């Protein structure tokens, strides 16, 4: 597990010195940033079940051979499972949010996840398509302000954008 | 598991009860109790009638030991030393250890430098004693009840690469895990600390392709070049073993090729001309 | 899966000894309820059409609230009337299943696996489901013994709902 | 780059550099990177144009 | 089949032949001569 | 490639001994039964394309999105791959046929096929629904007692169903 | 675990339709079937014991390497392993008899079995020899009519020749 | 392995089209083969230790060299005389084998494949099987047209010898 | 590749420092040494197809399994290959023995070596049994005086059987 306050300790530890006060004051906008941080994954896990059901009529309304007999989401225990890891993944990004850099998503929840695509049969370009239609709901959910008062979260918003993005493209 | 469980040999693990030492034993339950321990614990290797480990079976029998205590006694017992810890390096015992015990394969690296620390300190006699004294542990199996095959379900907090290198624990039902063909040298102890997870091969008969495990210098996992292909949809297929021509036209069977997309069906002829057979396509 | 048969080996199996007599006759009884059974299997599929737009229209009958409130759960839309057939479509077909297969087998993954986890996400309730199949208890029209054994299945499927 | 370019060409320009690092690494096989070197326009414009 | 998948090309059986790059290349004015006329 | 008299050779060399006469005398329905096995390949591949476009409107017929817009069989280059895989098969089928062991089809037509559509996104459980949508089309051709004189046949139509029985369900 | 009862289940999930009368009437063989499978594999197992050890003096005539000092099949432990493998197989040949099926020997006893003998050292393709000069007494005592009633028993002999067949071929 | 069946199929497969009328007559013509073919296959498995123990003294006579002079390549021990029924006795498999192959595919892998790299290591001199075949060669006992076929192959292998 | 001589200006240049007069009295033994490396590769070369034939009635004497037939070095074309691989170990043995650093070794001989034997079936720690049988004929053949003058030939002498020892490992 790492953070954006550790990923510069160890960035700096691999150089081996203190660290400058040019660094300091760069860092001075997460405590700042802390208050925007801590409500927009709250945001997203107070809806969190609302954007899997939304999201699991989204990826079955474009491609409906899922239900068709003989597809890969068909079974009851299959969809139970699609449902399983539908939000399998809010998590690990919620958790990316709250830590800010993507390093406990990239060992928990895609560290060797395509390689089991090819194992079991399920469709690994799929996943990867409502998982970016989740983004959709998710910063929509995220960004619109009901009230917490308006400031300037665009740019903590387009981190979230990312961490799904990153996500979606390392699965299919 | 649906039609992955017929091809990776898991259908006997999917639905299979549990054995559940109800608290007062009959003689009906207690036999079916020890040999489902010795199954798990030894890894399906096979209990010779004076390796019965007799005196410890009769105290399983009397209802004061448990469950967790008697699996303390066998994996203390130098049966359990005879196979595997004679034969195995450190690093080759923890995977397995965590194999017989807890029923997966270790996912991170931190896990492997806490317990090598342990052993030295104080010895293997107490490091069997930490993995039974574990939350992980006790979250799962009680003291009444055995230990079986945990890394297939979802576990609540597993990794995705420990999913893959559980396949390369064992190679299905008859595997006896010293009845492997890599032998005495250590499979995840590589892919631990390199942090890559390797491509799930199954077990064969229901699989053709068995050959190919994971070589020492393999391509890179994903390429960064377009590859020479006019549109960028590159492929990357896996070989188990190439019957060609001899000593310089294969020089290595087994290896692996990043291929663009215009040329995927001109090669997959090409590697059946040579008998090589197709193990794993990702795309990248 | 599960089958009488197939009980039959998987305890034998965990026990490691062969097939003794005591197994033998697990697959012999069933062979003798499978007989009765299949003319339970022959009694619903030759009124597929029939038992389906007649318990789906039970359904609303009870039910008039779900005809009527817009959603995407419910079947004002007549997309929900077109998956309203492909439920209970799908529920006689593994109760088919289950009579050819002599077992709760694939009745137990095909249908209930899975089943109480959907129904807590789609607000698909299962009440509406358990009073669909008494349509079918009911509306089968089979006499004799294949029509306790096809009784059977049924009721299963509905402790598993409730 | 000797058996396409015949020895006095290599210069500079000529050679593609990105090539030549994938090939260290591994990612693109020998036969893959020759056919990379003939479809190359710093081929094309060498010897296509004046045969 | 002859050169593998891993192998730079070469010229085979070149025992009494002259190497191909000496031997093959990649290649295949009336006003000039009287302005030296002129000079 | 293997054959009926190679498999036979290859059983008989990992024992090492020569061959009994009981053993050649069950090989001798074959030299036999080479008389029905030589047109019924011959029969298939004399209808072969008008199996593949009457079983391209079968799984066409059931599952319309296929030619859906944003189906995976949906454009014009799609679509020509799709005819290039629907006979592909039957070349692979007619080739195990003519040798009567199906270990040209198994690792030619069947080694690791079903890793691609899990590559690529193609549904690898809907090619199982039309291939043995061939078979029906591919013994009724064989069955028709038209033209040569009545022979019994139909003892290796239990084979050629057996064969497209086996690709399907090496596929799906 | 399959069963002839289960897989024509699963033949008609994947289809995805209700079973026709002409499927179920090829069915209706069995439930009269079964009167003639659930002795053939009673008169097995009465008489495992006695296939084994004169089994195991029939590898052991022809390969008298195998007692030979330095033999794979040398010492007293891995002779009784010899013994508690050449009766592994007849459970699970047994099983796939009552079962009609062989989805189970297929995953229990066969799924990777080849994969040992190329690790541990002892010779696949003998236990091939030894395997097929079983079947020869499995058919010659399942086969003769001593006390019970005459009956066509030699349709489903087929099928147990079928079994030993197949788990020999897996394994050299 | 090469079969006149799978070099219709190989001649098939690169062109990559179809079966035609060009590669049935193909297998036609083995079939018809085949029938002439398998009469030398119960002609010379029934003289299996005949024919065997016939040529294994008859390199003896004509070379009594072997015989004598002591060392690990001749046969002065009996386990040198023990292995010369496995040579001669896996010369006769492959050539029965490739009878019922109807081709030289498994006499092709089998025997001659590596066989000019392992006489030049072991000293075998392949003289020495290449008279051990011409007494297989006269005293088989066929007759008629197999005893042709019959012929064929162990001339194959002689020139692959030589 | 790599020798003793370059593996020490590669300890020093990722030191980067010159070379010291400590360091170069050291390599001095090197240039004594290698009147007596020179001819050790020497003796071996000379009698490089009498060790490998030699040592091919060594693994073939104690495992008989492999000119069983159903064995893995049954047929002539895999016996041919057999000695196609005994001695290509001692090729990248005698270099290794000529460069005195085994790095030679590693990246041609053993680098996934193991690797194959998974793949083709031929048992990977048979041939950890033959190498080492070669070595106490390849020791013996080189240790042997007959008419060069006496010197300390085992200094050196532990090298070669440590580069055996090494290869033999790394296979099984
Ligand atoms: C860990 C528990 C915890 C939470 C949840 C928390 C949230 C939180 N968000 C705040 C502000 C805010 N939060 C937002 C967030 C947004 N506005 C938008 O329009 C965007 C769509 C969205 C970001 C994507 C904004 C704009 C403010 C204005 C005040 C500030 O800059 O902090 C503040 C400032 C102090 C206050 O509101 O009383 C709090 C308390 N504080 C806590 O202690
Ligand atoms: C007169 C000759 C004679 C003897 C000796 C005898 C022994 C005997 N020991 C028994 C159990 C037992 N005996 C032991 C003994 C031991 N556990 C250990 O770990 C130690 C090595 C050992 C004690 C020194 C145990 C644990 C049981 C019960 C095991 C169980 O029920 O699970 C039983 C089972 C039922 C019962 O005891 O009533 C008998 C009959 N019976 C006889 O007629
Ligand atoms: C019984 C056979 C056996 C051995 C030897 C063994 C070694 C071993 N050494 C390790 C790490 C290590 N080993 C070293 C050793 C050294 N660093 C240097 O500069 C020196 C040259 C050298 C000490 C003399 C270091 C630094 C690490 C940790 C490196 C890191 O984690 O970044 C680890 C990683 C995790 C852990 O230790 O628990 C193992 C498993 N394991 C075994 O099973
Ligand atoms: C295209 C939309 C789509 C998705 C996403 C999908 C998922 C899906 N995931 C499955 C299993 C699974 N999925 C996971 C996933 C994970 N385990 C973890 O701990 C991590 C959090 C996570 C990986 C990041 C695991 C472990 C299983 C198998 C669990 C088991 O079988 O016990 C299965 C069961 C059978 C099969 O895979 O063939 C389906 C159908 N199906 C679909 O149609
Ligand atoms: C320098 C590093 C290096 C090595 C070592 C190497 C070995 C090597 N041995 C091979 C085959 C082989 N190697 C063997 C060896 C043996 N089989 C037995 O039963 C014996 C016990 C044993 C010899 C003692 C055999 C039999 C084959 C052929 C396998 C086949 O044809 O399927 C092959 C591929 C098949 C071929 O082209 O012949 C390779 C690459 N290649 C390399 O680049
Ligand atoms: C801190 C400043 C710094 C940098 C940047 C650096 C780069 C660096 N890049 C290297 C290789 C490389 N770098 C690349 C990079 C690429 N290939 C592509 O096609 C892409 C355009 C690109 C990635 C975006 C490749 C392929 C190699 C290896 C090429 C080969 O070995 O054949 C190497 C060779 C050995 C080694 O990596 O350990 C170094 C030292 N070193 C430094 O000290
Ligand atoms: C996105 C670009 C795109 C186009 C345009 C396209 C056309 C297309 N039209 C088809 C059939 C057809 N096309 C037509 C159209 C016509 N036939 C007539 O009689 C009229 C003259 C004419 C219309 C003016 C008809 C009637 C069929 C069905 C024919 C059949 O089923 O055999 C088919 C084969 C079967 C199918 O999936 O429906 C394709 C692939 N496919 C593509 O991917
Ligand atoms: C000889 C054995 C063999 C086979 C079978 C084979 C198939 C194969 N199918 C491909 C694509 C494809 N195959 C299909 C097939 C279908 N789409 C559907 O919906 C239907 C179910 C089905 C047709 C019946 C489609 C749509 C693609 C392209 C998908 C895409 O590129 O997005 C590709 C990708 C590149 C290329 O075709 O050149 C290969 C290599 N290759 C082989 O070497
Ligand atoms: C409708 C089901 C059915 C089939 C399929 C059938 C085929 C069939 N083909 C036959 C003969 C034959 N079929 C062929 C065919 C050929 N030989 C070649 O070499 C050519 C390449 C090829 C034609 C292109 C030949 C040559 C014969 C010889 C006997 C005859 O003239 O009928 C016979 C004669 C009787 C017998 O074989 O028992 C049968 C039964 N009979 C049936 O009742
Ligand atoms: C290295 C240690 C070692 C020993 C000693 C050993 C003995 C041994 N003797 C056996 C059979 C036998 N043992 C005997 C010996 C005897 N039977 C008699 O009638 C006499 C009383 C007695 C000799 C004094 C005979 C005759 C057989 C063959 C019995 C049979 O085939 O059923 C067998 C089973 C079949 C076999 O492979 O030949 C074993 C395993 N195995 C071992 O690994
Ligand atoms: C019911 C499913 C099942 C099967 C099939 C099974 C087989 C099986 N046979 C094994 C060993 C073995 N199997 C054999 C068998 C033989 N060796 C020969 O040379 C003979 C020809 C032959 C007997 C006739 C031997 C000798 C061993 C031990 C090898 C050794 O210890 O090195 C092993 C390795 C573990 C161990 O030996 O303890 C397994 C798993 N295990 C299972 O759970
Ligand atoms: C030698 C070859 C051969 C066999 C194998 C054979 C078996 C055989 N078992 C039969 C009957 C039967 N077999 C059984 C056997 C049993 N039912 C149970 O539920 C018990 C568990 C089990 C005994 C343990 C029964 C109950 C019958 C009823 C008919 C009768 O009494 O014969 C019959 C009566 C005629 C028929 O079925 O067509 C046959 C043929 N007949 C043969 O010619
Ligand atoms: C399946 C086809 C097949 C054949 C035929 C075959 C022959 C064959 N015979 C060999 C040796 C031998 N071959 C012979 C045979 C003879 N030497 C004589 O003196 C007699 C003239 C002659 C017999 C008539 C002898 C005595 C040896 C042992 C020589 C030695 O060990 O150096 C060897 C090398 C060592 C071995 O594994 O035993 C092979 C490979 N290998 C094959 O794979
Ligand atoms: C049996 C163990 C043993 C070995 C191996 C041995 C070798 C050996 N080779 C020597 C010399 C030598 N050896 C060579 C050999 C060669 N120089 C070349 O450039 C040629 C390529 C190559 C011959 C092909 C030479 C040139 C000398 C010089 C000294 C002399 O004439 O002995 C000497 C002289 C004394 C010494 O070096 O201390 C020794 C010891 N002595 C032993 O007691």
């Amino acid at each position: 597990t790492l953070d954006v306050f550790t990923k510069v300790v160890s960035q700096a530890d691999s150089r081996g010195e203190f660290l400058s006060n040019e660094q300091l004051d760069a860092l001075a906008n997460v405590v700042k940033e802390g208050n925007k941080r801590l409500d927009v994954v709250n945001r997203i896990t107070s809806n969190a079940s609302a954007i899997v059901t939304n999201a699991a009529r989204a990826l079955f309304e474009e491609q409906p051979q899922l239900i068709a007999p003989g597809g890969n989401a068909y079974t009851n225990r299959r969809m139970a499972a699609c449902l399983r890891d539908m939000e399998i993944i809010l998590r690990y990004v919620t958790y990316a949010i709250l830590a800010g850099d993507a390093s406990v998503l990239d060992d928990r929840c895609l560290n060797g996840l395509r390689e089991t695509y090819q194992a079991l049969g399920t469709p690994g370009s799929s996943v990867a398509v409502g998982v970016q239609k989740m983004k959709d709901a998710a910063v929509g959910i995220a960004n619109d302000p009901n009230g917490i008062t308006k400031g300037d979260c665009s740019q903590l918003i387009s981190e979230v954008a990312s961490y799904f993005d990153r996500a979606a493209a390392a699965v299919g | 598991i649906t039609t992955a469980a017929s091809r990776l040999g898991t259908e006997p693990f999917s639905d299979a009860p549990k054995v559940e030492l109800r608290p007062k034993a009959s003689r009906e339950e207690v036999e079916s109790v020890i040999r489902a321990v010795y199954r798990h614990v030894l890894g399906n290797d096979y209990i010779l009638a004076s390796e019965r480990l007799v005196s410890a079976e009769s105290l399983l029998r009397d209802g004061n030991l448990t469950v967790r205590e008697f699996v303390r006694s066998v994996a203390k017992s130098e049966l359990y030393k005879k196979k595997f810890f004679y034969n195995s390096f450190q690093t080759r015992l923890i995977e397995l250890n965590y194999k017989h015990l807890l029923g997966r394969a270790p996912y991170d690296e931190s896990e492997v430098v806490y317990h090598l620390d342990l052993y030295q300190n104080k010895g293997y006699d107490a490091e069997i004693d930490s993995y039974i004294d574990s939350w992980e542990y006790q979250s799962n199996f009680g003291d009444n009840v055995v230990p079986y095959y945990r890394g297939f379900e979802t576990q609540v907090g597993q990794k995705t690469a420990g999913f893959n290198r559980i396949f390369r624990l064992y190679r299905g039902y008859a595997n006896s895990d010293r009845a492997q063909v890599e032998g005495t040298k250590s499979r995840l102890a590589r892919e631990l600390a390199s942090n890559k997870a390797s491509t799930i091969v199954g077990p064969s008969g229901t699989n053709d392709s068995w050959g190919f495990r994971a070589s020492a210098d393999v391509a890179p996992k994903k390429n960064l070049g377009n590859a020479v292909g006019e549109g960028d949809r590159v492929y990357r297929l896996e070989v188990t073993g190439i019957r060609s021509p001899g000593y310089p036209s294969v020089r290595r069977s087994s290896t692996v090729f990043i291929v663009p997309y215009e040329r995927l069906s001109d090669k997959i002829q090409q590697v059946h001309k040579q008998g090589g057979k197709i193990v794993s396509v990702t795309s990248a | 899966v599960k089958t009488p048969i197939t009980e039959a080996i998987a305890a034998a199996d965990t026990q490691g000894r062969f097939l003794g007599n005591t197994e033998l006759q697990s697959a012999r009884g069933r062979y003798e309820r499978a007989a009765a059974s299949l003319e339970a299997a022959r009694g619903l599929t030759s009124n597929a059409q029939r038992l389906i737009d007649g318990a789906t229209q039970a359904v609303y009958q009870k039910f008039p609230y779900t005809t009527q409130t817009p959603g995407p759960q419910f079947a004002a839309d007549s997309r929900g009337k077109s998956k309203c057939a492909r439920d209970v479509g799908h529920y006689l077909r593994i109760i088919t299943y289950s009579l050819v297969a002599g077992g709760t087998g694939p009745l137990d993954e095909y249908l209930i696996a899975g089943l109480a986890e959907i129904n807590s996400t789609f607000d698909l309730s299962p009440s509406w489901y358990v009073e669909a199949l008494k349509h079918i208890k009911a509306n089968h029209g089979l006499s004799g013994q294949a029509a306790n054994e096809a009784n059977t299945y049924i009721d299963y499927a509905i402790n598993a709902l409730s | 780059y000797r058996q396409v370019f015949s020895e006095h060409e290599i210069l500079k320009f000529n050679r593609q550099k990105t090539l030549e690092s994938q090939v260290k690494n591994g990612s693109i096989s020998v036969r893959d990177f020759i056919r990379g070197l003939a479809k190359s326009e710093a081929f094309y414009r060498l010897v296509v144009s004046v045969n | 089949k002859n050169f593998g998948e891993n192998i730079v090309p070469y010229q085979r059986k070149r025992m009494e032949g002259r190497p191909h790059n000496l031997v093959t290349p990649r290649y295949g004015d009336w006003r000039f001569t009287l302005d030296k006329f002129y000079s």
